[PDB]
């Protein structure tokens, strides 16, 4: 059969084959360097290594039947999959990571390590499939730190075994003493030496021979390259964790620097800092057109009709006329957030915007005094006749009322020429809106 | 030897830059070693003299027969003629740097004996090394590998300079006098390089300096090592960030989109469709949007890049044979690229046609649920939106994208408002519609 | 009674509750790991713990009666506030932290969200944001240093005192027996371990080796966090001066490319020096985009009513008129010796002078007919006729409020009597001069 | 009598001559106060340098009481108004605190405390103003930023070194291992040995390296942990500032290389032809060697309008005086065209306009070499050079031939040409008042149908 490389079956398999690759790297090489450890646990390592080899066999057997993408559709000819899999170098790596070399020296089994691209593909797929991406990136870099620490601990203990045990002050001490003879102290002291050398603290005993001098120079170099390359990466990741709050803080201290420079009055100071605190307390600071400018029209409008659904399905006339019309309008919508005690419309200003009320209440207030004529909840709309501009009525071509805000309102702005080019194809909803406007005119 | 050597496609000139960079690396990396360390003895003196003769012959050849043949631009046109090339090279700063380098202080070997301090002028020719760096970074595909290798080489060279300066300080203090200086029991360059690493990386652990020259030496060396390690941090972070900035920007945009869709509780079907869109966009286009990359270029290279990619499709279609070339050029400049996920409806039967779709790397199908004709890459559909004024006509079929179809969109109103300029093209397209 | 969550009383309460939480973290880990600071001042820590629990239960009641926002309004239904707070996890954390050897009080550290909300509210409200970010960063690393010191003394107590060479020495000896010496030595050990200096004594046992490995990896990540936060502080502290230096550098290298004359470049450097000396590096339209329209209008009507209280001819407009005006007035600044409009030029702009002394002149002749100062405006007669009236020059660094044609045309709608009177005054000046 | 311009070069020379003794006051006053041997040995030199610093401070209060500021755009020169504006400023309180005559206290105590001259350090704002003016003046801003940061951390290292020597003098010398050793030893008794070992201590602490002897007493433990925290924040400042300097040095090269790699990725994806690949990459190489990769409107969008027009004059009119048509045209249309010009760059072998298209653009050659050609290949009729023009007849829509407004020929670019674009809509919008261009281009249409 064929498997989908974007499904969940391929990802669960990717986890089940990324487990013995990491086992092979770390565990395998840790055992090798510690020949005595191998001696102590031989049947357990043989069982685990036979499990890793049968998983590598099934790995090449399932990479021979994975599909790819040519001409944008899934290919499923199994002979074409076998030819396309034979015509790459990853399959050459699966062939060389499969040879049966072996129970005394596990340095002969280093061909199992060659399947590193599978573990890297697992790390990339889990990074793009998790819900904590920067936390997983910090965890991935921490796991790379621990791999390099373990590998240099094994290399330090092996080069101490090659130089001899306890002959110098730099090398690992004499094994036949029962204090340094424990395998736990072997691994833990090699881990301590390699943590010190790779983080360049350097409170290890100094070398006395030239092989050890060259090894400590090389080791030091690697550490100062490696840690700067990977630990600096972590620093960059941090900034990516804090970047959105940092740019909102950049906006707030630029605004507060301007109003400290211009000596703005304290009432408007407290008002604008209350507005910014309201915006960050309600988490409406992410500008949705700027964050979804990359996406195409269908996915932008499907995101919009799945966010604004419960306060957009409350429309009377333009509810069942044309769903594609509604799709185009909610794609072309544009939200603004208003303060309480704010005028949306005034008597005598030119109209260019229509307002859909979302999560707020607005009251039509009178010309001189504050008399709440009618409060408009969510789902309703206003500000349509001054962007329709129709004949037969009083025809003032301005905004004919005052719309004030009693609370922290949010509206949906839409431009007049934008509505005109959206309704030049659809005139039925325009004459319905026109009829409503006419009725309004008749009333007052 | 050609008559005039250019820079862009002369691999022989790149090998000559590699040879001049090798000779400059020999001088700049073996003059302090032969100056400080006792390696320039009477036995290897034929080897060191023949190496300096080979490097000065390479310098003289680069002065005489390569650099007065370099092409350059003057007033817009390229300059080929040799007397003007020679005058342009000889008025430059590279010429006076090279002649200031080639001042043969090997004639002072008879004056004050053998001493490589007189050979220090061959380190002045650094412009050839910098143009070699620029040329290899120009022709390589993954330039960040070479940039990381060059930063590693800069760190190894400044450590070698610090090892040579430490060995000079120990020879000036006397070998083995105090406990700070090099005591003289192993390999001299290896132990001095170990001192240079554990000073310039600011690691410590070395013996404490006793007298005043050693104290001010360790002071200045640690204070320079803090800035050298800081510049190493900055260069490595800058090179790796400039390597992976495209993938990091795409991953940041995908993370912001998923954060928005989970901040406003969008269902799992739409999140799977947005995830599949982002993954196919990265696997196909390797970038977020191509229009933002186009609209920072000049308009004539934008039109050239547009015609070179879409003229094959727009001429493969038999329905686009009677149009005109200015129509073709402006319409191929103003095409908008879009991508449809498999199973989507690009035009449902009953909607008003407002876009003319051009297929490019996709497989679509028109459909009730029975297929009528599948359209391959480079096909066209949506021609009925040429005469629709306002609403006009509806879509006459359900055309469904079968795979990951990457359609090219062309609107109705822009099509009509450039099409009113051309009544002959409008007439032949109306005759094709009839 | 309901507490407004964006008020000032709520911030006073965040201060009054973020004092005992910062007490609980610091002093509970110190008392629990030291066991002598607890045993000496028993009644003192008992009465401070009683005060901390009283402030905790008052915070439970305040978060029970604090109002939230639905439909943009204040909710005063205190029963609805009780259910809304009770279905949240903060209520579960509060009743977990109010559950009655100071190691039995470790549930009092669960109110960390109040301290974090206090730090965020101060980082919004205060007038020193970068100074508060530095104070918060040093407070975080001091908490980490103190917690590591307590952890080191706990591990030394668990292994025994003075048995090895890595642990704290024998506490029966009065040199190491004092509490001040104990706490300052644990603080010194954790500074040495976490800043990765490594002057600590080397460990002996396996658990000590493992703790020093884990502690050095934690110290590497904490030092990377300090370097990243201080680098971000430096970058957003000098970002504005750096981008204006980049603008100056782009100007200067473009003029060095195009070979600028000396007087024109001296005018350019004098203009940028006037900008740098009068602190007009801030851009009004660039920084005020994040505000809403009326909040953009109210600071603008403050500053432009301060500039419109000076003028005399166009004060017949009031609220609506100036609201449409302060919305669409923009500032431009002119050099000394600058011409605003000449004789043979078409008019398209009106100006309002604030902070500038302008003088009208004859045809290439310095004759002050009238010196326009703060208190008048100009440039409106050549738009409702030909060409601009006569030459206008600048004495000093004058600042003008430019005004487009569309603005005054839109201003002709409301309050027409003032505008027709002022254009009659335009005709007055026309019949005066010609 | 005269009032010094605060933006003049004489004011900057005064800023140098007064930032010298303030920096001397900081550095050698904390040294003289902490050592009491460098104070004692060179007493006549410190007396004459302190008298120099006092007379320069008196000259600085006399200069700051005589410099003018900018109000209402004008430079005030009224000395009474300047003295009033200086008297109502906190800088005058700082200067009268800084100029307290401590010669009385210096002779009263008996010359063992140079701590009584620590009010002389309060002109730090003058030193910071000198550093700001040198930053906005100099030609190597990265090098001056590195020199300023090195001078700041050198002042910090010297101050902490003198603080460490004063602490070891307070706890006594050589009682334990952390403090400075027993100064009665003649190897530890040299003044230069004292200062250089104390600076070595301060750099080893503040640079988080730490090879010093470990502390013994509680005050030494507390001073070493406060000093280590100050040192790790200073090391974070050094790494962040060096990373900022490295980013500032090559951010333009990095964004240009990023644009090249992004367009290379786009052209390797969309399977463009290889000659077009080499053409676009040689195009970007020529734009980098030409020192022109950023567009002039994106450079001059920050500038005011008259200054932008003056840059347009100084760049374009030296080419526009080499014309053959604006001898019978006027300066109003010269300045309107120089407002309406936008430069485009071209490539060799690239066509401007072919035969028989409806173009609506006019072009002015600037450092280029173009030629009109036929469709048979390279048959150059006439080579055009700097100071020519083409594409002017097809925007007014005048006839007199069988063509109309169609481009009569093929125009290619021989070299790396650089044109000035003038489209139909902006030129016919701005040029609505002058018929000199109308009569000149009608003569152009008449003679182009003559030669047609
Ligand atoms: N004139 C008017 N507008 C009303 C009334 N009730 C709600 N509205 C809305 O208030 C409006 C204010 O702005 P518009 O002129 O744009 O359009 C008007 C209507 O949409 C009413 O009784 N009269
Ligand atoms: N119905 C139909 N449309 C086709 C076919 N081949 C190409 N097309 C185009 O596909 C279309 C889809 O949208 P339209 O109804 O707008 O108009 C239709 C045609 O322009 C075909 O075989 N049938
Ligand atoms: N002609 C003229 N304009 C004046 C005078 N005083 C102020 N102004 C303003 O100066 C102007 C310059 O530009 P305008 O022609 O646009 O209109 C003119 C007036 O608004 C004066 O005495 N004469
Ligand atoms: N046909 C032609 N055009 C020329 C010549 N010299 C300069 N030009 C300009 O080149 C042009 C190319 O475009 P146009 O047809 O727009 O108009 C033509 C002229 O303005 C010449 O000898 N012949
Ligand atoms: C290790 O210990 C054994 C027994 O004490 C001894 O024989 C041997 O020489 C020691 N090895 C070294 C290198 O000292
Ligand atoms: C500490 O000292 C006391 C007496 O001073 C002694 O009884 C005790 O054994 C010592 N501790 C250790 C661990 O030896
Ligand atoms: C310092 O040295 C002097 C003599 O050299 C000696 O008398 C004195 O005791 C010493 N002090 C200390 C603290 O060692």
């Amino acid at each position: 059969i064929v498997v989908d490389p974007s499904s969940n079956l391929y990802y669960r398999w990717l986890t089940a084959i990324a487990l013995p690759v990491f086992y092979n790297w770390y565990l395998l090489i840790c055992r090798a360097c510690f020949d005595e450890l191998q001696s102590e646990y031989l049947m357990l390592w043989l069982v685990l290594d036979y499990s890793a080899d049968v998983l590598y066999v099934l790995d090449v057997l399932v990479r021979a039947r994975t599909g790819f993408l040519e001409q944008g559709l899934m290919v499923s000819d199994t002979n074409r999959l076998w030819q396309h899999y034979k015509t790459t170098t990853q399959f050459k790596l699966d062939v060389l990571s499969l040879v049966p070399t072996d129970t005394n020296y596990p340095e002969v089994r280093f061909n199992r390590l060659l399947k590193f691209s599978r573990l890297f593909e697992f790390f990339d797929r889990t990074e793009t499939r998790t819900n904590y991406p920067n936390m997983f990136r910090i965890g991935n870099l921490v796991l790379y730190i621990l791999i390099i620490i373990h590998w240099n601990a094994c290399i330090y203990f092996a080069i101490s075994k090659f130089i001899g045990f306890g002959t110098d002050s730099w090398v690992y001490p004499n094994i036949s003493i029962p204090e340094h003879g424990r395998l736990s102290r072997k691994y833990i002291y090699s881990l301590y030496w390699s943590t010190l050398t790779l983080t360049t603290i350097g409170e290890t005993p100094p070398p006395v021979k030239d092989e050890e001098y060259l090894f400590v120079v090389v080791d030091f170099l690697v550490g100062v390259l490696i840690f700067a390359t990977i630990v600096g990466n972590v620093g960059s990741m941090i900034s990516n964790m804090n970047a959105s709050r940092a740019e909102f803080q950049a906006k707030i201290d630029s605004i507060k620097q301007y109003m400290q420079f211009r000596k703005v009055t304290k009432d408007l100071e407290t008002r604008v800092i209350r507005w910014f605190d309201y915006l960050w307390a309600n988490k409406k600071t992410v500008d949705e057109k700027e964050v979804l400018k990359s996406l195409p029209d269908k996915l932008k409008a499907e995101i919009a009709i799945n966010v604004h659904l419960d306060t957009l399905k409350k429309v009377r006339i333009f509810q069942d006329c044309e769903a594609g019309l509604l799709v185009e309008l909610v794609l072309k919508l544009r939200p603004t957030v208003f303060s309480p005690g704010d005028y949306i419309c005034k008597k005598g200003d030119i109209g260019k915007e229509m307002y859909i009320i979302n999560e707020g209440k607005l009251a039509v207030v009178a010309d001189d005094g504050v008399t709440q004529f009618v409060v408009l909840s969510d789902g309703s709309y206003f500000g349509e006749i001054s962007i329709l501009n129709i004949k037969g009525s009083k025809s003032g071509n301005r905004r004919t009322a005052n719309i004030r805000s009693i609370g922290y309102s949010d509206l949906f702005c839409l431009s007049k020429d934008d509505l005109m080019e959206a309704l030049t194809e659809y005139p039925e909803a325009k004459k319905a809106l026109e009829e409503k406007g006419r009725q309004i005119l008749m009333k007052d | 030897l050609p008559n005039s050597i250019d820079s862009y496609t002369d691999r022989l000139y790149l090998l000559w830059l590699l040879l001049v960079t090798l000779a400059y690396n020999w001088n700049c990396c073996f003059i302090p070693l032969r100056l400080v360390f006792p390696y320039q003895t009477a036995d290897n003196i034929h080897y060191w003299l023949i190496a300096d003769i080979i490097c000065d012959i390479i310098y003289l050849y680069d002065m005489l027969f390569i650099q007065p043949r370099l092409q350059f631009v003057r007033g817009g046109d390229i300059i080929v003629d040799s007397n003007e090339l020679r005058k342009h090279y000889r008025t430059s700063t590279k010429f006076q740097l090279d002649v200031a380098s080639i001042i043969p202080f090997d004639i002072c070997y008879l004056f004050f004996g053998f001493n490589p301090m007189f050979r220090a002028n061959r380190m002045l020719k650094y412009t050839s090394f910098f143009e070699f760096n620029h040329h290899l970074e120009s022709i390589m595909d993954k330039a960040y590998i070479y940039r990381v290798i060059r930063t590693t080489g800069y760190l190894l060279f400044i450590l070698h300079i610090n090892a040579c300066v430490y060995y000079w300080a120990s020879n000036y203090e006397g070998i083995g006098t105090t406990r700070w200086v090099y005591d003289g029991e192993g390999n001299e360059y290896l132990r001095c390089y170990y001192w240079a690493v554990r000073t310039l990386i600011t690691i410590g652990g070395l013996p404490e300096p006793q007298t005043l020259f050693e104290i001010v030496f360790q002071l200045l060396n640690f204070f320079s090592g803090v800035f050298v390690f800081s510049s190493l941090i900055g260069q490595m972070r800058d090179v790796i960030g400039a390597a992976t900035a495209n993938q990091n920007y795409f991953r940041a945009c995908m993370d912001d989109t998923i954060a928005y869709m989970n901040n406003y509780s969008i269902p799992k079907l739409v999140q799977k469709r947005v995830r599949t869109w982002y993954e196919y966009t990265w696997d196909s286009q390797r970038m977020l949007d191509e229009s933002d990359l186009l609209k920072t270029l000049p308009t004539t290279v934008q039109l050239a890049l547009a015609i070179d990619v879409n003229f094959s499709i727009i001429s493969k279609v038999d329905l686009f044979k009677g149009c005109d070339t200015q129509m073709i050029y402006d319409m191929l400049l103003r095409l908008k690229s879009v991508l449809y996920l498999p199973g989507d409806f690009v035009c449902k039967k009953g909607e008003i046609g407002k876009e003319m779709y051009i297929i490019k790397h996709g497989e679509v199908q028109v459909l009730g649920t029975k297929v009528l004709v599948t359209l391959k890459a480079g096909s066209v559909f949506g021609e009925i939106s040429l005469l629709a004024a306002g609403g006009g006509n509806r879509r006459t079929a359900n055309v469904v994208a079968h795979g990951f179809a990457n359609l090219l969109t062309l609107d109705k109103k822009t099509l009509q408002e450039i099409l009113v300029h051309y009544p002959d093209s409008e007439r032949i397209l109306m005759k094709k519609a009839r």
